[PDB]
RNA sequence: AGGAGG
RNA sequence: CGUAAAGCGCACGCAGGCGGUUUGUUAAGUCAGAUGUGAAAUCCCCGGGCUCAACCUGGGAACUGCAUCUGAUACUGGCAAGCUUGAGUCUCGUAGAGGGGGGUAGAAUUCCAGGUGUAGCGGUGAAAUGCGUAGAGAUCUGGAGGAAUACCGGUGGCGAAGGCGGCCCCCUGGACGAAGACUGACGCUCAGGUGCGAAAGCGUGGGGAGCAAACAGGAUUAGAUACCCUGGUAGUCCACGCCGUAAACGAUGUCGACUUGGAGGUUGUGCCCUUGAGGCGUGGCUUCCGGAGCUAACGCGUUAAGUCGACCGCCUGGGGAGUA
């Protein structure tokens, strides 16, 4: 059964970028919305919108630069079968800094650089490059 | 395969509404009625393994629903097993 | 673009396999080049236009099509023009000519174990079983004959079962 | 021209919807008669791209190689390019014209020696099994290479019809960087084509429209 | 549906 | 982990692992900070001293830890409420060699009784063994009995797998579709355990037409304890019990999500026009080709061997050995 909606979201985005779909649609969640916020505000997707009040459907618009996809790689790290928690001084680097590591810290979902700014650790939700 | 009238009686005697066909006690009562009915069939058809598989599936579904009921609301579970005569 | 709805109107003119304008803008005694129909230039053989029966009346500009045998078999509109525009005797199969009133040309060759008779000026049907003709007599008319009459007698699979009748009997 | 000429020609035709290479999917409008329909609503602005493009290419007077092989459009191409004095291949694409130009150039230079012979430069010599053997040798060369004999070096722009039917030239051009202009129907895949021209290919009522409208624009990048 | 094929 | 070693034969299922969605609460996990310790030396950094170095030293850092305390509480966990899109029930129908029990039908081989009827039959690459003048073979009539169900028949259907095909009846399991209502995460996987599990085989009691291990004879051959021929017992058949293995194979574990197509097959369901069994959709299962991608390649390719998640099984050179 669906035992990781976050991995489902990342896989949907990965497959959509592979298949050149303009938008990818999925069921919504608080955590999914937060991750979409992070991705949008660091420019890996254009826009996202959640429509529906009983079955909220989230739509993410994917972006491609010179024809190629932008989200060249997107990996789920802290999966249900093996949760990963890191401290502020072992927060990972993605692409040696160019990439991002979406991290759920005690103050919300927010990337590894921002967590190092705010002196927080947390759960490494995913890597994006 | 319970008869339609038997299903209606079970729903009427175990559910709050006559259209309450999905309630946990309604489902467990339906499964118990079918299992009791099928016991006599499998007393005389020992080699009906394919049907025995469906009977075992109903047994396991009833067990799962009973565990759900017990860990959710205990009093309903106890009243149900009292009215149905199931040991546990 | 409902501007191509005036061309959705051009779609109406002629669209499914049926009578079509049949622009013969190009011509040659090799492959009569039909153009109108659906697709662009065509590639049809010849059986009533050139090098076929000897009738040269399709001079560049004649406008007969070929009942659009294919809407488009892939850059290929229609094919052989056996009897496609003036199918005055058959059409679907035979049940519906166009008038059925005047005696149209008919031929009655009997069943040489089958028939293989050009019963109509346009088709050649094989007939099943008895009553091959109208029934004065069944297996005793193997002459092409002449224009006497024409009627229906016994169809079957409604494909190549074109059934003609011309003996001027009680017309059974 | 716009939808007006595009329809009185048939640019709107597309193969059966059971052959359609799915990469065309943006360019189609529907499926009338189990057969696709090419917008002529995106084409017209997109066909305009190549038009105002060959202007630029002929502006530097670069060499424009026309390509067509189907018997349907074989005669369209030859008369269209010579209407502009540009190069064309109306018969089978001799596999290797572009990547193997260092070898194909030998083919031209040998027919260019030959045709001087066959007309005036001492043809009528003995062994009349030799005379015709040139006549069939020259004819075969001229028939497939005589299109581009004066061409010199490699082209700078390459205009084809049926990207599918002629996918060798596209694979040769793309491997040489030369831009590729194509007309791609529903059975083709423009993934090699630089400037696509989406719409019906096989024709002369429609193809002399693509060529005749292109043939001009080369001249007015050449008349300047 | 005779033959094809042959 | 398709073919190199490697998916249990297939299921059910306890413990265990994992868990859809919203609000509230808790602060266990988690994170931050502080305190106490985590001996000295050794490693490392900055220095100092032996003529330099080895060496010896001063100070630091580190000792990834653990215990409290104070905060955050997004995510996981608990707790309490809910929600429905997962899961399940009911209502109507559907198609099917799904299973168990019982009966019966016709064709055919064999045998028995008889009639006609003669010298061959049967067999092979040839032949012989074998059958036949005690009257065979052939043909006809009437019985007996056992087994299997021609045509339909279909890379068709059902089943978890093994498997299941004449017709009829009784009992019975599963799948699926349409519309609605209902319950409200009741779920996915599964070590050990339990059940089912072709064929051969075993035990008891039956049955025994045909076929046929073993066996015998003839032939072939250098030999022929084989292929071929002529016979033939166990066994194939039934009831019950046991075995528990197969190239138990789509050599591809189960569940879920997403990712261009095309041609079919089969089973429902909707619209219109059933206006010619038509198109137009939508579900389920199934066959072939192929795209991106993947693969060592062969190949797979929306029924993935593509992109991911959950759980389980399994592999670690060949032989010895799946043996002791
Ligand atoms: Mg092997
Ligand atoms: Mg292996
Ligand atoms: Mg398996
Ligand atoms: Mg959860
Ligand atoms: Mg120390
Ligand atoms: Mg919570
Ligand atoms: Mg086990
Ligand atoms: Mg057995
Ligand atoms: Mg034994
Ligand atoms: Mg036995
Ligand atoms: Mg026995
Ligand atoms: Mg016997
Ligand atoms: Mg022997
Ligand atoms: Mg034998
Ligand atoms: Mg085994
Ligand atoms: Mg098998
Ligand atoms: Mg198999
Ligand atoms: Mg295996
Ligand atoms: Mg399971
Ligand atoms: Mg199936
Ligand atoms: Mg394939
Ligand atoms: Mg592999
Ligand atoms: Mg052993």
């Amino acid at each position: 059964s669906m035992q990781d909606p976050i991995a489902d979201m990342l896989t949907r985005i990965r497959n959509g970028q592979a298949a050149n779909k303009a938008a990818v649609t999925m069921p919504s969640s608080k955590l999914k919305v937060a991750i979409a916020n992070v991705l949008k505000e660091e420019g890996f997707i254009e826009d996202f919108k959640v429509e529906g009040d009983t079955k909220p459907e989230l739509e993410l618009t994917l972006k491609y630069f010179q024809g190629k996809a932008v989200v060249e790689s997107i990996q789920r790290v802290s999966r249900p079968g093996l949760r990963i928690y890191k401290r502020k001084d072992e927060l990972p680097k993605v692409m040696a800094g160019l990439g991002i590591a979406v991290v759920s810290t005690s103050k919300g979902v927010m990337t590894d650089r921002a967590a190092r700014q705010a002196g927080l650790g947390g759960e490494i939700i995913c890597y994006v490059a | 395969s319970l008869s339609t009238e038997a299903t209606a009686k079970i729903v009427s005697e175990f559910g709050r509404d006559a259209n309450d066909t999905g309630s946990t006690e309604v489902q467990v009562a339906l499964l118990t009625a079918q299992i009791n009915h099928l016991q006599g069939h499998f007393a005389e058809h020992k080699k009906d393994h394919h049907s025995r598989r469906g009977l075992l599936r109903m047994v396991s579904q009833r067990r799962k629903l009973l565990d759900y009921l017990k860990r959710k609301d205990v009093a309903r579970y106890t009243q149900l097993i009292e009215r149905l005569g199931l040991r546990r | 673009f409902a501007q191509l709805f005036e061309e959705s109107l051009k779609e109406i003119e002629t669209r499914p396999g049926s009578i079509v304008r049949g622009v013969v803008v190009a011509i040659d005694k090799d492959v009569v080049l039909v153009d109108a129909g659906l697709k662009s230039e065509s590639a049809i053989p010849a059986e009533q236009f050139k090098n076929a029966q000897g009738e040269l009346e399709i001079q560049v500009g004649d406008e007969v099509d070929v009942a659009l045998d294919a809407v488009e078999d892939g850059f290929g509109e229609t094919l052989l023009s056996r009897e496609k525009a003036k199918r005055h005797e058959a059409w679907i199969t035979l049940e519906k000519a166009y008038e059925d009133a005047e005696t149209v040309t008919g031929v009655i060759n009997g069943k040489v174990k089958g028939g293989f008779t050009v019963e109509l000026n346009g088709i050649r049907a094989f007939l099943p079983g008895s009553l091959v003709d109208v029934r004065p007599v069944r297996d005793t008319l193997h002459l092409e004959g002449k224009e006497l009459e024409f009627k229906v007698i016994k169809l079957d699979q409604k494909r190549n079962n074109v059934v003609v009748s011309r003996r001027a009997v009680i017309e059974s | 021209v716009s939808m007006r000429d595009m329809l009185k020609a048939g640019v709107h035709f597309g193969h059966q919807t059971r052959y359609w290479n799915p990469k065309m999917k943006p360019f189609i409008f529907g499926a009338r008669n189990k057969v696709h329909i090419i917008n002529l609503e995106k084409t017209v602005p997109m066909f305009n791209e190549a038009l105002a493009e060959l202007n630029k290419i002929a502006s530097r007077k670069g060499k424009i190689l026309f390509v067509g092989t189907k018997r349907a459009a074989s005669e369209a191409v030859k008369d269209a390019a010579l209407s502009c004095d540009q190069f064309f291949v109306n018969h089978r694409w001799l596999g290797g014209m572009l990547t193997n130009w260092k070898t194909v150039r030998q083919s031209i230079k040998r027919l260019k020696d030959l045709e001087t012979q066959s007309q005036d430069g001492t043809f009528d010599k003995l062994t009349k099994k030799e005379a015709l053997m040139r006549t069939r040798e020259l004819e075969k060369l001229e028939n497939s290479l005589g299109g581009i004999k004066d061409m010199g070096g490699l082209p700078d722009a390459l205009f084809v019809i049926d990207a599918d039917h002629e996918h060798i030239a596209i694979k040769e051009a793309n491997n040489l960087g030369i831009p590729v202009f194509a007309i791609v129907d529903t059975n083709s895949d423009p993934d090699g084509v630089d400037f696509v021209i989406p719409g019906n290919d096989d024709a002369i009522r429609a193809v002399t429209l693509y060529l005749g409208a292109v043939a001009a624009t080369v001249r007015e990048g050449r008349s300047q």
